[PDB]
């Protein structure tokens, strides 16, 4: 199983800066590593497909990419509806296991 | 005491930039993997000028030539595999049973081919590795390709070898490279002795993971390189000052044998094995991978303070990602690489460490799904004797640093052999003040701007002027002349197109830079004295333009009368 | 720019002293160590000048057997700045060599007045008794 | 929009067998690749496993292999099956239809998810 | 002949089998008529069609006089006879000329 | 690009590579256009007179 | 058609070794394939006929 990490594991930013988060690989997955949002209590949805293809709905905002273990979200423009949890997850092989989770608070 | 703006065309300065790079090899194969015929061949003549009194800051791990040398391997490989028949129909179930010698590891499938000729559904039999067909049913008789439920796997071509030629990478024009001559450079941060090259030295394409091959070794010692490197997410590239022989071999021998699948088309796959049933190895020297071993944890101290070392070995999983990977003779093979990586340093199992490898047809390459090649099996005993050349190491706490083999991707190899070479953008374009109004390349770059300008022709004479490799080279030769022509339509403004320096009439302003000329052409280099003035460049230009031209076309005008 | 030298010095007559000069903020290859006297009976006379660049030296004659220089190499820590150090060592010292031994950066690459010292250091007392 | 609810007890014992179903409401078992994905509370999330709606295949992570089936029994519903849970299985169970035909928007990324439901295992 | 060189000036410029092929011809023609610009340029002679330069004509590239030269010879018999020295000439012209006159 | 160069030629062989107007030495033949610089330059757009 | 003659011009010529030959057949055959790539390609009928 190739073991996922995700840093920082605790975000906070302010409505309108910029943010990122780094999705880390123990081996690389070529461009498959998908990027979800939870909402505390619901199930996540996914926000990126193949590290940077952004899923219809989602606004401009959202922004990825990277290749082989180390792999960014940028959150340009933070708004208040961004409040909730990131997770990532690997599609490359399987189990298609998933980092820790990023807690992104909106001040 | 009066200054006046003079305009200086082929000046030695350059910034960072990302651009396409020229292949070039020594012409001396054909039917080679790396598709040869679309690289030009190299300049005997290596040039190599080195760049006296210029200290620059190279960064391996922002270094486009690695991008752009990924693309272009992974191009080359979807050019070659292109035109080779497509496993179609090798889709259908395949009733195995194991043969007994490796037990269970060779499985004897029988399966029924349809053709596009559609004379008859053929049954045939043939022969596959564990790790090519995975069980579809609870029943342990039924079995399928690897690949087969995500994608059509394709055949590679016998005629390709997959054997790695050097590649060298040549600057196109308007651009350069440099090299980092620096015998410790550590990858990031200042080099003092730097050259500017015409083309790299050739690079050996070789595909592996964990362990480099062949490639080029340390001049004084083992280099540990990292980025942050206290960061775990990291990979670490270590470069050997000594290689250590790896002796790999594929004792079995089998037949080969032809499905024809369509017209002019044919499956090759193995028939039966002649001989004995043997594991295929791996042997490395016990006292040499000690020796390696110990200069690692020796680097390795010096940077993580004199902690244990601990290095271990890599998880259970699917082979193409926790073992360690080769393709030497045209086979694929993928080894345990565990009794390397399973020692305590703190601070005899034989004289040869004999690795189980195993053997793979089915291969998902360059991290990629939807796309797989299937190599047709060779009919002999394959040998590799190749040399281990670096290692890529990871990091994952009762005061014991855990390290484990592992890596990126395939841009981690590249960056072992790209990490002394940077790729820039030479901005012919200088500006500086004069009394007076209306070597080899880049030799006086870290001279001071009087005495370089006396080389400016060699930056004017050099640097300027169906298949997809050809579009691109000929877009990036477009945008090369479109960028000469921006240089000339500049200098025509300024009324410049006809020599090299270009003395205005427009007068220097103290607020520009309140320096003598002294503190001008003495003292600082091109690039300094660029830098001091960035701020204003768009400025000055404007007042070129607008100052004696325009004015002067107005008065040139009624000079006649 | 900054240059840094060692500590006042007690020496008896007939011994030697090797006095270092290291430098910062400025890169040290490019321009010329400057060692002057200062002396405390006398007034000021020059001693040398040492280029690190090549290595070319030029004595004073009074100082051309008492006086050997040597310099290391530089280590970058920029594009533009780099730190070093410069030595000259003085033999058979006696009791009109008290003084004091200042170090300078060299005023440009280029032109006429490249030797000139621009930069000077502290300036390190030697007593001789 | 396909929409999935999964339902089943909210506690189990520490011998006994896990069963969660989870339906389709606006869709049926289509052919893709219908999965379960486990989240312990306070934790990241972990694959289960999955059944192809095509024909009965299925796959399950190696470390749960030998305790979980996933079946597909009505075309409406399908369902986990995971014996011996013990203590350390307490979690947020989610199902979804996990997209492979990349000539849709998702590739290769759970793409339908359900709402989620949590399930103790005490006494 | 020399009285005609406007005449051969003028005709150095103007997806499919054909669109590739005339776009890699029409660059290559480019790329052709700038090299000659930029090696007037360097010499300064970017906007004159004849320009004479500083550096003297050395009697072992041809011991003929300008009568030997101008007249009898045509442009294509001149290049072959200086063709193993010419690479020879375009050196002393950089050499020469502008990197000292400047 | 290729018109630019066009031009640029034409102009560098003329004599008038750095100038936006360009005295030559080639007189005008009245057959070409037999009217006064006043007709001409303050009646006639220059589309009229191309 | 322009057609210049060129006085005092003797050129050798051989009609064996000339380049214009060998790029018109390479351009021919490359037009052929082009042409009839995006056409049916009959492979159905490997049959036996009757
Ligand atoms: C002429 O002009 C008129 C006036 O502008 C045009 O009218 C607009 O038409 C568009 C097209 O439908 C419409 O935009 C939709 O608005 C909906 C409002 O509810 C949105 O829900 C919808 O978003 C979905 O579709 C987008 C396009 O695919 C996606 O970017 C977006 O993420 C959403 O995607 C969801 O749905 C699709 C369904 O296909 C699915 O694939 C995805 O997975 C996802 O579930 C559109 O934004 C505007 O609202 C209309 N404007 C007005 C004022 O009514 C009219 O179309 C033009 N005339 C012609 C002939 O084209
Ligand atoms: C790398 O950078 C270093 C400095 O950073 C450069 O070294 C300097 O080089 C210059 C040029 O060689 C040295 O300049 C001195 O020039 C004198 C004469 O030329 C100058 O002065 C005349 C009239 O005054 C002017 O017309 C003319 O334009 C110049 O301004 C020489 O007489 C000096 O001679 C000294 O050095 C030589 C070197 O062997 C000795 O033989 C002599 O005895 C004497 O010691 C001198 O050459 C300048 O002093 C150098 N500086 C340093 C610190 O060494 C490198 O040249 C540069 N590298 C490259 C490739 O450009
Ligand atoms: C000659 O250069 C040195 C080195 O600094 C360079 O020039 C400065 C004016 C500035 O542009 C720096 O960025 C250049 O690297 C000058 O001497 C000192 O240089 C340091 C940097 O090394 C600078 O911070 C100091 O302020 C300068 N100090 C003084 C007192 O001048 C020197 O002045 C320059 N000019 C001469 C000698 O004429
Ligand atoms: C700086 O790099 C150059 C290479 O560009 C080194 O010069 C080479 O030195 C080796 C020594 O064996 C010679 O064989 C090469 O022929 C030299 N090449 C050139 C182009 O001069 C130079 O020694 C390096 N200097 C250092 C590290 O101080
Ligand atoms: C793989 O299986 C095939 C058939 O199951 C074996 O082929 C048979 O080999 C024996 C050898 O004596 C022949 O007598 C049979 O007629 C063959 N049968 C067929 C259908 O070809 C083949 O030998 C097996 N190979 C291995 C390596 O086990
Ligand atoms: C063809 O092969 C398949 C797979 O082994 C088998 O199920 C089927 O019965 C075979 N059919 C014939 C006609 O041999
Ligand atoms: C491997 O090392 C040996 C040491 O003698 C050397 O001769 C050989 O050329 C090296 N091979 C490669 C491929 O680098
Ligand atoms: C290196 O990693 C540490 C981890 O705490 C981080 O704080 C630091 O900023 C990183 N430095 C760089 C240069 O990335
Ligand atoms: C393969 O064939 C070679 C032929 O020389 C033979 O030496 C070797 O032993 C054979 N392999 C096995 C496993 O018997
Ligand atoms: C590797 O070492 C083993 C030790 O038993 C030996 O038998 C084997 O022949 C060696 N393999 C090669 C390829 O030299
Ligand atoms: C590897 O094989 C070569 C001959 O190809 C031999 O000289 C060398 O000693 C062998 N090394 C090991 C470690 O088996
Ligand atoms: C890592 O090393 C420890 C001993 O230090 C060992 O118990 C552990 O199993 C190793 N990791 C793996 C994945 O085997
Ligand atoms: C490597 O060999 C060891 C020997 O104990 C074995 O336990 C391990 O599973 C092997 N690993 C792989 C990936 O085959
Ligand atoms: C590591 O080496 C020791 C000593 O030979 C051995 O007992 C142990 O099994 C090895 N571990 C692995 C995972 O191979
Ligand atoms: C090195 O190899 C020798 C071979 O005999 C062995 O005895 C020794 O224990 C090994 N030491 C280390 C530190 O790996
Ligand atoms: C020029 O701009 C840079 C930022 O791009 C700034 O740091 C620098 O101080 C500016 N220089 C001047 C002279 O305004
Ligand atoms: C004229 O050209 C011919 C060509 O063979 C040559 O023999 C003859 O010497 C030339 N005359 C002069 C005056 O150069
Ligand atoms: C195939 O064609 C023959 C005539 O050549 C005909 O007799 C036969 O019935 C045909 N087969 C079928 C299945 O229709």
């Amino acid at each position: 199983d190739i073991q996922m990490t995700q840093s920082p594991s605790s975000l906070s930013a302010s409505v309108g800066d910029t943010v990122t988060i780094t999705c880390r690989a123990r081996h690389g997955v070529g461009e498959n590593l998908n990027w979800y949002q939870q909402k505390p209590g619901k199930a996540p949805k996914v926000l990126i497909y193949m590290a940077s293809s952004r899923q219809s709905g989602i606004p401009s905002r959202f922004r990825g990419g990277g290749s082989g273990t180390e792999f960014t979200l940028t959150i340009s423009s933070l708004q208040p509806e961004d409040f909730g949890t990131y997770h990532c997850q690997q599609s490359y092989s399987y189990p298609w296991t998933f980092g820790q989770g990023t807690k992104v608070e909106i001040k | 005491e009066k200054l006046w703006v003079t305009v200086y065309y082929g000046v030695p300065v350059w910034k960072d930039a990302e651009t396409t790079l020229f292949c070039a090899s020594d012409a001396k194969e054909k039917h080679n993997v790396w598709a040869t015929h679309a690289c030009v061949p190299t300049d005997p003549n290596p040039q190599e000028v080195v760049l006296e009194n210029v200290t620059e800051h190279f960064n391996m791990w922002k270094n486009n030539m690695v991008e752009q040398m990924q693309t272009d391997i992974i191009s080359l490989w979807d050019q070659s595999l292109k035109p080779c028949v497509k496993l179609t129909p090798l889709c259908v179930t395949l009733n195995c049973k194991d043969v007994n010698a490796e037990r269970g590891e060779i499985k004897n499938c029988s399966f029924n081919i349809t053709t596009e000729l559609r004379d008859k559904v053929q049954k045939v039999y043939a022969l596959f590795y564990k790790l090519d067909v995975v069980p579809i049913d609870n029943n342990n008789t039924s079995y399928r390709l690897i690949s087969c439920d995500t994608s059509v796997i394709t055949q590679a071509c016998p005629k390709i070898s997959f054997e790695p030629i050097p590649i060298h990478y040549c600057a196109p024009a308007g651009f350069a490279i440099l090299k980092c001559n620096d015998k410790t450079f550590n990858g990031k941060g200042p080099c003092k002795n730097v050259s500017t090259v015409q083309c790299t030295h050739g690079i050996r394409p070789v595909v592996s993971t964990q362990l480099l091959l062949n490639g080029s070794l340390a001049e004084e010692e083992v280099v540990i390189r990292s980025d942050n490197f206290t960061n775990n997410a990291k990979t670490i590239i270590v470069q050997l000052k000594e290689s250590v022989e790896i002796n790999c071999t594929r004792p079995n021998n089998y037949t080969r044998k032809s499905i024809r699948i369509g017209p002019g088309r044919a499956f090759y796959t193995m028939g039966e094995i002649i001989g004995d049933i043997r594991q295929a190895h791996c042997n490395i020297s016990r006292a040499k991978w000690n020796d390696t071993l110990k200069q690692i944890v020796i680097k390795l101290r010096e940077q993580f303070e004199n902690k244990t070392i601990v290095f271990n070995h890599s998880s259970g999983g699917d082979p193409e990602i926790v073992m360690h990977s080769f393709n030497c003779g045209g086979e694929f093979f993928y080894c345990n690489s565990t009794q390397l990586f399973n020692s305590t340093w703190n601070n005899t199992e034989g004289n040869t460490i004999t690795l189980p490898c195993r053997i793979k047809q089915i291969i998902n390459m360059w991290q990629r799904v939807g796309q797989a090649m299937y190599a047709p099996p060779i009919r002999g005993q394959i040998r590799c004797s190749s040399n281990i050349t670096g290692l890529l190491l990871t990091r994952d706490e009762n005061g014991t640093e855990i390290f484990r083999p592992g890596g990126g991707d395939m841009r981690d190899n590249w960056r072992s052999e790209l990490y002394k070479y940077k790729v820039v953008k030479i901005e012919p374009l200088g500006v500086a003040p004069t009394r007076c109004k209306r070597r080899g390349f880049l030799g006086a770059a870290g001279s001071t701007m009087g005495a370089a300008s006396m080389t400016l022709t060699v930056q004017a004479r050099n640097l300027l002027s169906l298949g997809v490799w050809g579009i691109k080279q000929l877009q990036a030769r477009v945008l090369a002349v479109e960028r000469y022509l921006r240089d000339q339509q500049l200098l025509g403004i300024w009324g410049c197109s006809g020599k090299l320096i270009c003395t205005t009439a427009v007068p220097w302003n103290a607020s520009w830079s309140n320096k003598s000329l002294d503190r001008i052409w003495n003292n600082m280099t091109w690039m300094e004295w660029e830098r001091e003035i960035d701020n204003y460049t768009s400025e000055i230009y404007t007042l070129i333009e607008e100052s004696q031209n325009q004015q002067e076309k107005n008065e040139q005008e009624l000079l006649c009368l | 720019g900054q240059l840094v030298q060692s500590g006042a010095e007690l020496k008896k007559p007939g011994a030697s002293v090797k006095i270092s000069c290291k430098t910062s903020g400025y890169r040290f290859n490019f321009y010329h160590i400057n060692w002057i006297r200062q002396t405390a009976g006398r007034g000021p006379e020059w001693m040398g000048w040492i280029s690190p660049y090549s290595g070319d030296k030029n004595l004073a004659p009074a100082f051309q057997d008492r006086v050997i220089m040597t310099t290391d190499t530089e280590v970058p820590v920029t594009s533009f700045t780099s730190t070093g150090a410069a030595y000259m060592e003085i033999r058979n010292l006696k009791f009109d060599d008290t003084g004091t031994y200042f170090c300078a950066k060299g005023l440009l690459r280029d032109g006429s007045s490249t030797w000139l010292p621009y930069l000077w250091g502290q300036g390190t007392l030697l007593t001789v008794s | 929009q396909v929409q999935l609810q999964e339902s089943g007890p909210g506690l189990v014992r520490p011998s006994e067998t896990l069963s969660l179903a989870c339906g389709v409401s606006y869709g049926s078992v289509d052919h893709y690749y219908w999965s379960w994905v486990r989240q312990p509370p306070g934790k990241g999330l972990e694959w289960i496993g999955y059944i192809d709606g095509y024909d009965g295949a299925t796959n399950y992570s190696p470390s749960l292999k030998n305790r979980v089936t996933i079946t597909i029994d009505t075309p409406n519903q399908f369902s986990l099956k995971m014996t011996s849970v013990s203590a350390a299985d307490t979690a947020v169970y989610f199902c979804g239809r996990w997209n492979l035909y990349d000539d849709d928007h998702a590739y290769k990324s759970l793409a339908v998810w359900g709402r989620g439901i949590l399930v103790v295992v005490s006494s």
